[PDB]
RNA sequence: GUGGGAGAGGGUGGUGGAAUUCCCGGAGUAGCGGUGAAAUGCGCAGAUACCGGGAGGAACGCCGAUGGCGAAGGCAGCCACCUGGUCCACCCGUGACGCUGAGGCGCGAAAGCGUGGGGAGCAAACCGGAUUAGAUACCCGGGUAGUCCACGCCCUAAACGAUGCGCGCUAGGUCUCUGGGUCUCCUGGGGGCCGAAGCUAACGCGUUAAGCGCGCCGCCUGGGGAGUACGGCCGCAAGGC
């Protein structure tokens, strides 16, 4: 935490979309929104990075997939 | 659609999902914002400085 | 209205496991209690404790599922693929040692209430006895 | 404007409040529906049982004609 | 309509022990009002069908009460048909 | 006994004679029916939104009373003989439900 | 059991308005009516359109809903009475008293029959006109049975959700009707729409299953012949099983 927490990692959609499957990260609602527990997020996070490393360091090529409004700029740049 | 051709010709799947997604297609996943550009910065930038740092 | 408890424990088990759910509620007996128990102990399902649910005893069964399967539809092979009922309410199956039945050359098993218990087939051809054939599962 | 909306407090039972029954109808002597009046199936269902009682007792117009076309 | 009253003189009166509700003599006496009114009200009332399900629904009820009560505890049972003269 | 209103629509062109009158006959006629008023009110004219017997005016009369159930619908075809009533309307005492609370 | 709720659920008495028809009164003239076009028809014995006063029969305009109630067939002007089912809360009483159920008993749209009444409008059969190789039909003007009420029969249907009943288990989202609560929203019941798993020949179904199971009942075994013939039972008959 720390950094996901001021980045606003933790907060999702409201309870009209949320797929039961993710039920098993959803720490607590609030105010009609689902939030994340951010906790789960760390330990999952350090074994895609862990993944991630391994796979880099062996010389593996990932690719970048993020065709939405936003998210375009930030995965041409992050990319390249 | 991106993820189904990547499930069918056995490739690991790397996913930032959110609250709204499926987590079993995903191998590896983020539990985490899709949207909230400042999320995506900080997991992308991570991730690439890691990419970076351990070639 | 509930006509058979054991029928309604396997269907239970059956749904729960489908689904990849991790436990599962059923009321509690002395007899379900046996099944669980020759379950537990043949592998089957994780084990088995005693609970309560509003004052009501209940049983929860916890559920066993292999490794994560790779490429499209990547859910864990089961391991309880068929579950039956041999002998219902209506129809009630009795088998001799002789006619004690095996199944998937042994690879399964069969559960009977032998007059010394409930035991697999295994151990009551061992024993010598037969009774009501309960239900068959691999 | 919806009928209720522009009204105050009132009970809807009152089959002689002719003051007010004379707002829930139209310019012919005919109830208004839920897209006029804007209220519950509750409530519209017991102000039409009472706009029927009013209308027995002379109160309210069975039908009226529209000075137009 | 069954006046509070009326119920209450019923409970009262069949009641296996002071602050029984529920008991089958309690049950069955309640069921036998129920049955004597719209018995009388179907008696004026000829064309009726609808209440007639409801009353036979309520025979039914009360012979299968009757039946469990018989084969547990006789003697409660043979009172009970003597004070409520059914089957009389 | 249960609670009831009774609205009674009589001729408007009644002098105080026949008004008195024939409210003392609908009165007489209502404790012969164990009727028991609680209230009493009086509305004196309205305009009708129709004729009612070839005219346009009726004269209101407005009782909350208190009788046995069974009696009711008697009351009722007695309150009626009189030439001079128009309108009787018995009605159960609903309860007051406010709208727009 | 106690405290409450919703509803075109049923039966029996009454009374409210707007039409249609007929009778009469006031005027008031030359055509009304009808069709794709026209006639048949009504009118000069005063038709049609207007106003006023009567009689009578049947159905309830707006509300009105993709809504509610009932086991179905079905049920909506308003008021009162006598009643059936059902839901919620309190978990207060009894102690497995339960589910299904071949026969039996009862209810069962419309049409049809019997004994009486009633008869405004519509209208099988029937009588004319028109369209037409022919219309014995569709269109038009009349018109009995019938449609309405009481009692008694008949017992059928695309009587349909083309889906027997009871119970338990298996993601959710959304729109409604109706209850209780601490009312941002949780918690029961009912009616719909998308859709997990799963099912299905497919269409599609999917917590109101056509899924996973259990208990009981009823049916099916190529198409015609044929729901026919025969025998039996039930009906006044048509006819039904």
């Amino acid at each position: 935490v720390k950094e996901l927490l001021e980045a606003g990692v933790h907060f999702g959609h409201e309870r009209k979309r949320w797929n039961p499957k993710f039920a098993r990260y959803i720490y607590a609602e609030r105010n009609g929104i689902h939030i994340i527990d951010l906790q789960k997020t760390m330990e999952e996070l350090e074994r895609t990075f862990r993944f991630i490393e391994d796979l880099a360091m062996r010389g593996g090529t990932i690719l970048f997939v993020g065709t939405k409004k936003q998210a375009q700029d930030i995965v041409r740049m992050e990319a390249e | 659609i991106a993820v189904r051709e990547a499930r069918k010709l056995f490739i690991p799947v790397i996913a930032l999902a959110d609250t709204d997604s499926d987590p079993d297609l995903v191998d590896y996943i983020i539990p985490g914002n899709d949207d909230a550009i400042r999320s995506i910065q900080l997991i992308l930038s991570r991730a690439v400085d890691l990419i970076i740092q351990a070639r | 209205m509930l006509t058979d408890p054991i029928a309604d424990m396997l269907t239970r088990i059956r749904n729960a496991t489908r689904v990849y759910k991790e436990s599962t509620d059923v009321p509690a007996s002395r007899f379900k209690e046996e099944i669980l128990r020759i379950l537990a102990r043949e592998g089957f399902i994780k084990g088995y404790e005693r609970v309560d649910v509003d004052g009501k005893p209940y049983l929860r069964v916890y559920l066993k599922y292999g490794p994560r399967r790779q490429g499209p539809d990547p859910r864990p092979e089961q391991v309880i693929h068929h579950i039956r009922r041999i002998s219902k309410p209506g129809r009630r199956v009795y088998v001799g040692v002789k006619e004690i039945p095996r199944v998937r050359r042994g690879l399964g098993i069969a559960i009977l209430s032998t007059s010394k218990g409930v035991l697999t087939d295994r151990e009551a051809r061992k024993l010598g006895v037969g009774g009501e054939l309960i239900c068959e599962v691999w | 404007a919806k009928v209720k909306a522009t009204l105050g407090e009132f009970d809807l039972r009152d089959y002689r409040n002719v003051e007010v029954l004379k707002r829930f109808l139209s310019e012919t002597g005919k109830i208004l529906p839920r897209r006029r009046t804007g209220l519950s199936a509750k409530e519209q269902r017991i102000l039409a049982k009472t706009i029927k009682r009013a209308r027995i007792l002379g109160l309210l117009p069975f039908t009226e004609k529209l000075v137009r076309k | 309509p069954i006046t509070k009253e009326e119920k209450q003189k019923v409970i009262q009166e069949f009641a296996r022990f002071p602050g029984d509700t529920g008991s089958t003599e309690v049950q069955v006496a309640l069921l036998t009002l129920r049955i004597n009114r719209l018995s009388e009200h179907l008696k004026v009332h000829k064309k009726d069908h609808h209440s007639h399900r409801g009353l036979l629904m309520m025979v039914g009820q009360r012979r299968r009460l009757l039946r469990y009560l018989q084969r547990e505890d006789p003697e409660r049972y043979r009172a009970l048909i003597e004070k409520l003269g059914i089957r009389g | 006994m249960r609670r009831y209103e009774v609205n009674i629509v009589l001729n408007p062109n009644l002098d105080q004679s026949q008004l008195a009158l024939e409210k003392e006959i609908i009165q007489r006629a209502l404790e012969n029916y164990g009727a028991r008023v609680e209230k009493v009110e009086e509305l004196g004219l309205r305009r009708l939104a129709y004729p009612i017997a070839k005219d346009p005016q009726g004269y209101f009369l407005w009782y909350q009373v208190e009788m046995p159930e069974d009696r009711v619908n008697d009351l009722a075809r007695e309150l009626r003989i009189r030439d001079n009533v128009r309108r009787v309307m018995v009605v159960k005492s609903q309860e007051p439900f406010l709208a727009n609370a």
